[PDB]
């Protein structure tokens, strides 16, 4: 089926370069225009730019020309977008999508770039123990964004609730919740998936 | 640059009823070619965006018939018929015609749904944590609406403002309810000094704290 796979994180220092890319699939990629768009924590989607694979042409955000390039490799069926000149303005999720009649009808899954001369952290996944039981998972101190959290591999996800992640002195903190039932707790294993895509690092913690 | 502004920035909904959502361009988006491509798109918390809408009312495929899309020149509706509660989220209008290609400033629609108050938990550092010199303080305020609420940590009957942070979740896409996590944090050493630690919760439901210890 059509997908386009990207890389949901880098970090990349300021003044330096960083080179995302978007590699399509099921499709001819040739035949559509690959596009860009940033959504920074809170600053609405931003238009980037775009690549036709097919002639080369790669039209741009004026607003953004000078510190972007667009490219694309028809053999690899891939497209890249990278920026130059980073400052921590550039820090946002960033999404390919593909267009020709519709409109965007397909996108990548976005891929967060973060600015910082900060070192990658990775997260320490402490457990939380206690009609109804809420269990937990802390996760504590990791750099950059983001994290994922899954339960039971993905065979648990109807009562589940991630929080948003909160930065405080230069690390990034997020709790993950999990009303289940009561007949449940301990028979049924369970257990927090923790990601970390910067640091390709991930955590099982099984409740107590 | 054509500018793109969007019309409500807030538009809370009850279940049923039907919501509509202005975009107005700032010139003309009217293609070389006489097509106008204007698009609507639905960002769901924790998803990519999602077409609904193209060349200002053409459906995509898959979206439900309850969305419909009209306009011309430089005024544009998104129409949502009986809002269902997967509707939440940021809708954004867009126009495919002038380079550079632009976005409206977006408008959540949120679930108006009866107020109700949240279940609220605390947890206690694990021991993992501890041993580490860290000792976190973990409060849930889960399942509640409207969005706001307060919350107050004290220690021994003395209130702690600095050192909580909290976190609040998007609206629920399956009861429209909102959560949110209130941490604490101090210091290994000042945790054991302590013995009682408290979380209150004030809500617009009921007039009675709700207290977790």
């Amino acid at each position: 089926e059509v997908q386009l796979q990207q890389s949901g994180g880098e970090l990349a220092k300021p003044g330096a370069s960083v080179k995302m890319s978007c590699k399509s699939s099921g499709y001819t990629f040739t035949a559509y225009a690959i596009h860009w768009a940033k959504q920074a924590a809170g600053a609405g989607l931003e238009w980037i730019g775009y690549i036709a694979p097919a002639a080369g042409a790669a039209a741009y955000n004026a607003a953004f020309k000078g510190k972007a390039t667009l490219a694309a490799d028809k053999s690899s069926s891939t497209a890249y977008m990278a920026a130059a000149a980073l400052t921590s303005e550039d820090s946002a999720v960033y999404y390919c999508a593909r267009a020709a009649a519709a409109g965007a009808d397909y996108w990548g899954q976005g891929t967060t770039l973060t600015v910082s001369s900060a070192k990658t952290t990775p997260p320490s996944v402490y457990p939380l123990a206690p009609s109804m039981v809420t269990l937990g998972c802390l996760v504590k101190g990791y750099f950059p964004e983001p994290v994922t959290l899954t339960w039971n591999s993905g065979s648990l996800s109807s009562g589940v609730h991630t929080f948003p992640a909160v930065l405080q002195s230069d690390l990034y903190t997020l709790s993950s919740s999990v009303t289940v039932t009561s007949s449940p707790r301990p028979s049924e294993t369970v257990t927090c998936n923790v990601a970390h895509p910067a640091s390709s690092t991930k955590v099982d913690k099984k409740i107590v | 640059d054509v500018l793109m502004t969007q019309a409500p920035l807030t538009l809370p909904v009850s279940l049923g009823d039907q919501a509509s959502i202005s975009c107005r361009s700032s010139q003309a988006i009217v293609h070389a070619n006489g097509n106008t491509y204007l698009e609507w798109y639905l960002q769901k918390p924790g998803q990519s965006p999602a077409l609904l809408i193209y060349k200002v009312a053409n459906r995509f495929s898959g979206v439900p018939d309850r969305f419909s899309g009209s306009g011309s020149g430089t005024d544009f509706t998104l129409k949502i018929s009986r809002v269902e509660a997967e509707d939440l989220g940021v809708y954004y209008c867009f126009q495919g015609a002038h380079a550079p290609y632009t976005f409206g400033g977006g408008t959540k629609l949120e679930i108006k749904r009866a107020d109700a108050a949240p279940t609220v938990s605390i947890f206690p550092p694990s021991s993992e944590q501890l041993t580490s010199g860290g000792a976190s303080v973990v409060c849930f305020l889960n399942n509640f609406y409207p969005k706001d609420i307060n919350v107050k940590w004290k220690i021994d009957g003395s209130e702690r403002q600095n050192g909580v942070l909290n976190s609040w979740t998007d609206q629920d896409s399956k009861d429209s309810t909102y959560s949110m996590s209130s941490t604490l944090t101090l210091t290994k050493d000042e945790y054991e000094r302590h013995n009682s630690y408290t979380c209150e919760a004030t809500h617009k439901t009921s007039t009675s704290p709700i207290v977790k210890s």
